[PDB]
RNA sequence: UGUACAACGGGGUAUUGUAAGCAGUAGAGUAGCCUUGGUUACGAUCUGCUGAGAUUAAGCCUUUGUUGUCUGAUUUGU
RNA sequence: GAAUGUUACCGCAAUAGUAAUUGAACUUAGUACGAGAGGAACAGUUCAUUCGGAUAAUUGGUUUUUGCGGCUGUCUGAUCAGGCAUUGCCGCGAAGCUACCAUCCGCUGGAUUAUGGCUGAACGCCUCUAAGUCAGAAUCCAUGCUAGAACGCGGUGAUUUC
RNA sequence: CAGUCAAGCGUUCAUAGCGACAUUGCUUUUUGAUUCUUCGAUGUCGGCUCUUCCUAUCAUACCGAAGCAGAAUUCGGUAAG
RNA sequence: UGAACAGCCUCUAGUUGAUAGAAUAAUGUAGAUAAGGGAAGUCGGCAAAAUAGAUCCGUAACUUCGGGAUAAGGAUUGGCU
RNA sequence: AUUCAUAAUAACUUUUCGAAUCGCAUGGCCUUGUGCUGGCGAUGGUUCAUUCAAAUUUCUGCCCUAUCAACUUUCGAUGGUAGGAUAGUGGCCUACCAUGGUUUCAACGGGUAACGGGGAAUAAGGGUUCGAUUCCGGAGAGGGAGCCUGAGAAACGGCUACC
RNA sequence: GAAACUGCGAAUGGCUCAUUAAAUCAGUUAUCGUUUAUUUGAUAGUUCCUUUACUACAUGGUAUAACUGUGGUAAUUCUAGA
């Protein structure tokens, strides 16, 4: 069973193939924005604490929250919702659906750490990832790098440096 | 279940014997089939012939298309009301009892299966599980 | 095993037990005794049956699942550095935005000092 | 004359489905009184006490509890 | 069921009956064979026909548990609680019983018939036969199961101080 | 219902399979033949249920023969489980 | 209660009289039920089973024009104010 | 032709608008402050007019049949009263009241191998037949039925449900 | 200047004549009984409401698309977590 288990902060996401029956029975019975015991997932995530946030189960199906079902129904989604996208103006698609209720045909189950144990996992906690990007709105930059009213937060932006060889480009 | 049946099947509970009639289940024409005989039936003093999921019988229509009328022809039985148990351990039945046409071969007449039809029928003839919609 | 919930009252169903039952439109159903299929044949509401799991849960009946709900206080409030601005530079940046004034008061001269210059190479190109 | 047996009671389990009674600025309303604006009488039912009440072995299990019982008559020999 | 010295336990086994039968699908095999259109079989596996023995955990059935709830006519002054209507009606319904309508199971050793043979004379050859001998049937006898001669049998404990 | 002889069918090829003209027997599940028992009384047809027995064997088990190449199909033997 | 001297319960009046007792085997008598098929059983829908009252609307062929007719086929039925 | 357009009062609004938008050019007021004033436009915006239109609607005009003489009126039919919905008038729907409305001047029912018109073929004049089709209007995206977006759709080279 | 967000267009056009006999349609009217993006012309000095602090108007708040990494599915103009 794949687990796909994301880290903030360090921002990095790894896939545990969780072969065990024992260890995978904690997910059993659950459903998304409860929690799980980091012993019962694995001998190696001692003292690890997990949110659930969704996955799919075989074939491949988006797991919406608020189903409270166990099994897969076809819901009329509409704007705005998740696991849909329209693609065209008031365009409302109905689509089976996996449901919140965590059981034994979860594929790939997606979790979420909340809190860091004693010991560390692999380049998911050993690897750091930067932002893509910086703000761009002058209030978002203030805010960012602490200046005041009349500061000249125009100065104070990003500055990131990308090189072609012979020219330096600040963009 | 002896002509081009490909595996057997686990013995179903029989609750459709000689004489009954059955809602078709294709877009053959036909209305309703009756039951005329059972293929690979049993051999018993008094006791009547009867069919379960997915055995192949031979029936005539006795309401529908008139072509289809005053003919003998074999059918497969996709929907039974009887209930029977499977290996998995639960109890299941259908809601009525419905059948669809085929040549003893195997091939289907009709070109749609309208309804639920019974997973042992599907799995045991290879035509109905590709006519059929949805498979319980 | 894989364990089921009873349409009529959300019965908890154990393999072996029970019985399953599908309509004309492919349907299905479970139920884990007798009654429960003779009260779904009667077209009972399950509802309006006070002893299934709908009813008490309309009418908040033993309703005692969570004692108290889960918030979040306050937001992650994380720091990570952000593409190549490094998180040390970024650091040193805002320990050097205070006291900024005399440099801004600088560079606004400069900035007035270059605005003239430009309007003096105008006035001459015209 | 004791890990004894029997009759009750308790618990477990099961069946059914929310008991009597109380209270309700819950009641389609009806007929009365002057604080013509709230109250007096009748009113299927519902709501809270209440997965409550009733039965539970006669061919379900147990019983540190109450209560009792444990010397009646015949027959048999190589 | 009396009589065999009483009673109780463990037993043997003469006799008597017997039981299991068949088919489909996968592989062999689109192979052997067959110019060709056609098309197998042994061994192995999964199932299925009929019959037999059990047993209710699951599914269904039976309702006098008259167990609970609801309803109609009448009666106890009204409520509660109850009587009758030859078991008043309906729904659910515990226990028991039952359903190839639910479940499991139904053994392997020898001797033989037809047949195919071996050695070998009659009949210097030949020959399955005259002597012997091999394989061999849903056959028979055995393994096993049921009842156990109430006059078939064995072992074991106590046999009454009054 | 079963044998014997053998003129032929079977492309040549009596007995692979049929076997004419003739002839020898078998059972009383058909029907006749005589009325010996019964007319001071054996309840007479058919159907349902049920037990057993026979082989003149439809299939299953084991084999032989064929103008049996396979499949199919035709006879014969042991065979009533 | 009910259209009713239909069926049921009660008032006045009358009776408590049908040999009784202990358990609830097979087979029976009377009353019953039963998952799927719905007459395939049987000489034969024999037996048994479903509707059945009232109200609303709707009623074919034929005919002697009086009938068929409650044709057939459908909807409602409680309590309280 | 108005209870017209318009104005003033007493209040009301899950408060509608009354520019937190974009590209070029560079001038003046003092004073030397990025202090104050300065066009071309674009987009957007509250209403009115015009246009694009849409929606009903006045009178007349459509093939053959009576081997179709009465039709509609339970449950909407002919009108009113009052209310709902529409963007609007209207039985378009709702509760009540009245029994009304059309018809031998061809109602109503049946078929049309009938989309209609502008027009085409053919004749002294009259007249006969055809018109799906290059122009206008109407219906359809296989039969229905429902709906979001959108000013404008029951939209199908937009979705949902049944065949 | 890819892609994407945003605003419009996709209710235009093209095809067929199934249904339709006071219905469509044609001639001819009304909206004083209605709506209208679009282009054209005009058209907001009032919007702080214990309106002395409750108040960024040197113009303030928030999420998100693309993107970077994890993938599931046999498959579609399929999508979930950071």
């Amino acid at each position: 069973m794949k687990l796909n288990i994301s880290y903030p902060v360090n921002g990095s996401q790894k896939t545990f193939e969780i072969d065990d029956e024992h260890r995978i029975r904690v997910f059993f019975d659950k459903r998304i924005g409860q929690e799980v015991d980091g012993e019962a997932v694995g001998d190696e995530f001692k003292g690890y604490v997990f949110k659930i946030s969704g996955g799919n189960d075989k074939q491949g199906f988006p797991m919406k929250q608020g189903v409270l079902l166990p099994t897969r129904i076809k819901l009329l989604l509409t704007k705005n919702v998740s696991c849909y996208r329209p693609r065209r103006d008031g365009e409302r698609k109905r689509k089976s659906v996996r449901g919140a209720i965590v059981g034994p045909d979860l594929a790939v189950l997606a979790l979420v750490i909340v809190k860091k144990g004693e010991q560390e996992l692999e380049g998911l906690t050993d690897t750091t990832v930067p932002k893509r990007l910086g703000p761009k709105r002058a209030n978002n930059i203030r805010k960012f790098f602490g200046l005041s009213k009349e500061d000249d937060v125009r100065d104070f932006v990003i500055r990131r440096e990308v090189t072609k060889g012979e020219k330096t480009y600040t963009k | 279940s002896g002509n081009g049946a490909q595996g057997t099947k686990f013995r179903i509970s029989l609750g459709l014997p000689v004489g009954a009639i059955m809602n078709c289940a294709d877009n053959s024409g036909a209305r309703n089939l009756y039951i005329i005989a059972v293929k690979g039936s049993g051999s018993r003093l008094n006791r009547l012939p009867a069919a379960s999921l997915g055995d192949m019988v031979m029936a005539t229509v006795k309401k529908g298309k008139p072509e289809l009328r005053k003919k003998v022809m074999p059918a497969i039985v996709v929907r039974q009301a009887k209930s029977w148990r499977r290996r998995d351990g639960v109890f299941l039945y259908f809601e009525d009892n419905a059948g669809v046409i085929a040549n003893p071969k195997g091939e289907m007449k009709g070109s749609a299966i309208t309804g639920p039809v019974g997973k042992e029928c599907a799995d045991l003839w290879p035509r109905v599980a590709s006519n059929s919609g949805v498979v319980v | 095993m894989k364990v089921e919930i009873d349409s009529f009252s959300g019965a908890k169903i154990y393999p072996g037990r029970g019985t399953l039952f599908v309509r004309g439109d492919s349907k299905i159903f479970r139920f884990q005794n007798s009654k429960s299929a003779s009260l779904f044949k009667q077209r009972k509401n399950p509802r309006r049956i006070a002893w299934t799991v709908l009813f008490r849960k309309h009418h908040k009946k033993g309703i005692t699942e969570e004692v108290a709900k889960k918030r979040s206080r306050k937001t992650v409030k994380a720091q990570r550095p952000i593409t190549g601005a490094s998180l040390d530079l970024i650091k040193e940046r805002r320990s050097l935005k205070p006291e900024v004034r005399k440099a801004n008061r600088e560079e606004k001269l400069k900035a007035n000092k270059e605005k003239k210059k430009a309007e003096k190479a105008a006035r001459k190109a015209e």
